[PDB]
């Protein structure tokens, strides 16, 4: 409630300060991160008719997630709120798909970046998981990936793809493209990468940017595989 | 739990479907390349994807089929092909079955022919450092690969590849192709053996590269502009060549025969176009 | 090779009139009309801005669209559509792109990245990086490479902080002494950075005061590898600056290779003559997922070159059949400005399906009612656009206002007068909804004194 | 007439094949293949010639072997499709080709020529060069003229 009456209506300033006093406070709640899946799910929805400031308090969400990245709960439940999100590719609501996804995007660079402290995904910036539920986000994310049509975009796509490389090298074993994919999705996702039935003239599929982000997904992937 | 054997089933079927013009060449090639090197490229390396026999033959004959072949594409080939020599088969050697078959001696007649149809600007057809680098390591890779089992194919190979690039209407005589390719595969064959290759084979090469040389000399440019490497120094490996190939003794029936006492210098003489050609 | 033809002397133009010609001379005209149709279902399909002005001026006369329809060829202009916008994802710059944009129109990438060579020169090759050195004397070179009697190429590395798509390279040599401007320079680029893959044939740069390597194919690289030559007579290499211009990830032609194009087709042959708009748009009725595609495409932003050809071919589809309309109408109000014309053009346009199309209208909107009034397919009744529903009013008060075959106060009931008054008390005064809702209860009452 | 015996056999068409190939083995500087403005004076008025002294006669002999010409030049491994030759003799014979008349030509050879050229056309479109350097005459003038060329070849009745 206090997320809701504050950073929904209140000055930047108050805004950051209260979520920088959620964070020193609740940060390391078990709650926390459910707390963080429903305020996404609540506030981004496509049914949502209340007029707010998305990006700003969009902002300060993914500064308060970089805050509680500490707690194990915030990715658990993101990635939990993005395997309820896109169920219905075992209708979708892609803005608040690709909010949630942007925002887990951010969040695991930060965790990248202190594994790095303590590269091939840097052209957008200029810890352990559960096994089976990442496997169950990750082939449904493989699956939005090969239903992408005119409706969808690009810039989607490469998230998608960032993303999906990032949770099959963070979860403990990495996940392998065999309990992924079987043989018809990986072969429509390797026609789709190479083939002339997508790939003909300048406009070969989602552009050169999301060709490259195939590859180093597809190339992520193979390199957690043989590690 | 290994997603391997998938990608090769997938790879393979994208290699042997890709014949009714359903996938791009060069993609493909280009995603092996990096899929297969993730375990910076480096030509002792074992690719991860093992490709298939009718793939690899699939893979040659789309690509003699193909003409204006880009650089792009020249150097995937030939990066492609050098860990399609490092690769191994479930017995035969994968380097004999890239050898054995002529679809190899028109792709390499093709890289170092140098049509290039797409050129507006025609100016130098050499391919680069990098490509040429690229033609050494995959033929330095298919010597190593082949000198254990049989380097008798692979000499004959390249001896014939210089015969075709040599003779009538070759990219040896009418100039055109990568002078820095043709000339760096003409000092990678000065530190070859041909020391069982058939004697059929270095007489014809013998007859093409004289009948070169001497129309080379005697019908030469009338003007020469002064100001490295040129065609002449092809001509001059082309001529240490010949003096390696004079040089080899020949036992046997004289035929198929040079085991490391006549010498194929007798051949030579016996026959009166190449002598008549060299004293000319 | 026209449908591989960019858009605006050319070879294109060569094409062009030789087609233009070859129609021009052909005698009769399902002859020519059969190569075009073979190549549209052999192709998916290459349909170019050319091809598609060629085709649009071979199908110019009447004779040419019923031969057209007569061979099928509305149909697999439908099922082209209908696969390529299965096929192509958009490549629009979506919301993500304008919300990620600010967090971090060609610009130059050098500075940001750094500079390596080979070997070891007598000065770094840096300089040569900056946006804009001083260009205004010229003393003596910004870098100078001494090449020794072995080499003959020099390869300059440059690596940027982060892959960008890569357009043209900019290589500027010493402007005052061009005699040390290389004879041939070859480009390399990497996506990843470390694998060096050549771009090129080395294009001969001797004598070229300003060289400039343009990519027809922009290309995602991270590392670019610049390997110059030897110049013809001088031992020594002299550079200015060198760009790397290009645009980052979020930083005509584009949209006629799409489903744009087949959809300009069916536009043109529903459109160019009314006579055969209606029989040939009986070929275009029944086939698969057209119309789920025409409005997929109609709500995305390429729709907004074109949009009212996409609205006028829904409307000749929707006044072709009464099914085809309450379909497209089911699709439109439960599965924009446009879809308000859409709505407005099949509810006041009369026709026998127009009875039909209004009875779907009220049955949409009194089950938004109905489920507004107890609180997949149902999500447009979760909540309705109150633009729908103002131009259900204005569809209602036009049909009031103009003679109609049928009896429209028949259609409105008192019940559905109740469910609309319940829905208006059931929210505050803010929002558009209860002005929405409103406009249709003044319209019920315009309709029927006897209801206010 | 001696024009009709230097049309008449295949050798001409052999060498005037060999000479807009340009070949040249001698050069260890192929750098530009062009013969330059006097010698394609020299083919242009020796074309001249030729459709002068053909004209009254028989200009289909003259007009079948031009087309012959163009399409041995066009086809497979020519010198209009691998792009060894020199550009201006080939642009300055495609622009004579131009000004001719060919309204009794066979139409087997025309046919060849017609299907040649539109491989070589097509194959030059779509596997064109992947860059461009920017600074005149090039191929693609020459493409331009063989298109033209076509543009007058279906026109005829």
């Amino acid at each position: 409630e206090l997320f809701k009456h504050l950073c929904i209506s209140g000055t930047p300033k108050i805004r950051l300060h209260t979520g920088l006093l959620l964070v020193q406070l609740c940060g390391g709640e078990r709650w926390w991160g459910q707390f963080l899946s429903n305020v996404l799910q609540e506030l981004y929805n496509s049914e949502q008719l209340l007029i707010f400031p998305q990006d700003r308090v969009f902002m300060l969400l993914s500064c308060i997630g970089q805050r509680s990245l500490s707690n194990s709960g915030v990715l658990e439940s993101l990635l939990n709120l993005l395997d309820n999100l896109l169920s219905p590719l075992q209708v979708l609501d892609i803005p608040m798909i690709s909010w949630v996804v942007m925002l887990v995007s951010r969040l695991l660079d930060y965790v990248a970046t202190v594994e790095d402290e303590a590269n091939q995904w840097s052209f957008i910036n200029n810890f352990t998981l559960a096994h089976e539920r990442c496997i169950s986000v990750v082939q449904k994310l493989v699956l939005f990936l090969l239903s992408m049509d005119f409706t969808c975009h690009a810039d989607l796509l490469l998230f998608v793809c960032k993303v999906l490389a990032r949770i099959a090298n963070a979860t403990r074993p990495t996940i392998h493209l065999c309990e992924i994919v079987n043989e018809p999705q990986l072969e429509r996702l390797l026609l789709l990468l190479v083939g002339t039935d997508f790939n003909r003239g300048d406009i070969s599929w989602g552009g050169a940017w999301a060709q490259y982000s195939l590859t180093c997904m597809l190339q992520d992937i193979l390199a957690g595989e043989l590690l | 739990l290994s997603s391997v054997p998938m990608l090769n089933v997938c790879f393979n079927k994208l290699f042997s479907m890709l014949q009714v013009h359903h996938v791009q060449l060069e993609s493909l090639l280009q995603l092996w390349l990096t899929l297969s090197l993730n375990s910076l490229y480096n030509a002792n390396r074992i690719p991860v994807i093992s490709l298939n026999q009718a793939s690899i033959t699939s893979f040659l004959t789309v690509l003699a089929w193909y003409p204006n072949t880009l650089l792009r594409t020249w150097c995937l080939v030939l990066h492609s092909l050098t860990l399609m020599t490092n690769m191994q088969l479930n017995q035969e050697s994968t380097a004999h079955l890239l050898v054995s078959d002529p679809n190899l001696i028109h792709v390499l007649v093709k890289f170092l022919s140098g049509t290039s149809p797409h050129g507006t600007n025609q100016h130098s057809p050499q391919v680069g450092p990098t490509a040429t680098q690229a033609m050494q390591e995959f033929l330095t890779r298919l010597q190593v690969h082949l000198s254990s089992t049989c380097p008798q194919i692979f000499s004959e190979f390249l001896l014939k590849l210089i015969h075709i690039l040599s003779t009538e209407r070759g990219a040896f005589q009418t100039g055109q192709g990568p002078l820095d390719a043709q000339v760096k595969l003409l000092e990678f064959t000065l530190e070859q053996n041909f020391e069982v290759v058939s004697v059929s084979t270095i007489s014809a090469v013998i007859e093409s590269v004289t009948f070169l040389v001497h129309h080379y000399i005697t019908c030469s440019d009338k003007v020469m502009s002064r100001s490295e490497m040129t065609r002449d120094q092809l001509m001059f490996d082309l001529l240490k060549l010949v003096n390696i190939l004079v040089q080899l003794p020949l036992s046997g029936n004289r035929e198929y025969s040079a085991r490391v006492p006549a010498y194929v210098a007798d051949l030579v003489l016996a026959n009166q176009q190449i002598m008549s050609q060299i004293l000319s | 090779a026209l449908g591989l033809c960019n858009s605006s002397i050319s070879v294109g133009d060569g094409l062009f009139t030789i087609l233009t010609t070859l129609s021009k001379k052909a005698s009769t005209v399902h002859m020519m009309l059969q190569p075009i149709l073979t190549y549209m279902a052999c192709g998916t399909c290459q349909l170019s801005e050319p091809l598609l002005w060629f085709i649009l001026r071979v199908l110019d006369t009447s004779d040419a669209l019923k031969a057209f329809h007569d061979m099928g060829g509305v149909q697999l202009i439908c099922n082209n559509m209908v696969t390529s916008t299965r096929a192509i994802v958009n490549t629009a710059r979506s919301m993500v792109s304008t919300i990620m944009k600010f967090l971090d129109g060609i610009h130059n990438f050098a500075p940001l990245g750094t500079i390596t060579s080979s070997s070891p020169t007598a000065q770094p090759a840096e300089v040569l990086l900056q946006a804009t050195p001083p260009h205004r004397r010229a003393r003596s070179a910004a870098w100078s490479y001494i090449f020794l009697p072995e080499e003959a190429w020099c390869d300059l590395t440059i690596h940027l902080p982060a892959a960008v798509l890569l357009k043209e390279i900019h290589i500027q040599p010493h402007l005052a002494s061009l005699a040390t401007c290389p004879s041939s320079v070859s480009v390399e680029v990497s996506a990843d950075g470390v694998n060096m893959l050549p771009l090129s044939t080395p294009v001969v740069t001797s004598g070229l005061t300003y060289i400039k390597i343009q990519l027809v194919k922009a290309e995602v690289a991270s590392a670019v590898c610049l390997r110059l030559h030897r110049p013809r007579d001088a031992s020594t290499l002299g550079l200015s600056q060198i760009k790397l211009l290009g645009l980052t990830a979020f930083g005509e032609d584009q949209v006629s290779k799409t489903s744009i194009g087949w959809l300009r087709l069916l536009h043109h042959c529903l459109t160019h003559i009314s006579d055969l708009e209606g029989m040939m748009a009986s070929a275009a009725a029944p086939t698969a997922n057209l119309l789920q595609t025409c409005a997929a495409l109609l709500m995305s932003p390429y729709c907004g070159m074109h949009s009212p050809n996409i609205e006028v071919v829904l409307v000749k589809i929707g006044l072709q059949s009464t099914r085809i309309g309450l379909k497209l109408i089911d699709i439109l109000l439960r599965n924009s400005d446009s879809t308000i014309d859409i709505l407005y053009q099949l509810g006041t346009t009369q026709d026998p399906g127009t009875k039909d199309r209004i009875q779907a209208l009220l049955k949409w909107v009194s089950d938004s009612a109905r489920v507004a009034a107890m609180k997949t397919v149902e999500y447009g009744l979760l909540m309705p656009s109150p633009s729908h529903l103002h131009c259900v009013a204005a569809i209602l008060w036009h049909s009031y206002e103009l003679l109609v075959e049928y009896d429209l106060p028949a259609l409105l009931d008192q019940e559905l007068f109740e469910l609309l008054f319940n829905w208006s008390m059931s929210l505050p005064c803010n929002m558009v909804l209860k002005k929405a809702v409103d406009s249709l209860l003044c319209s019920m009452c315009h309709v029927h004194p006897n209801y206010f």
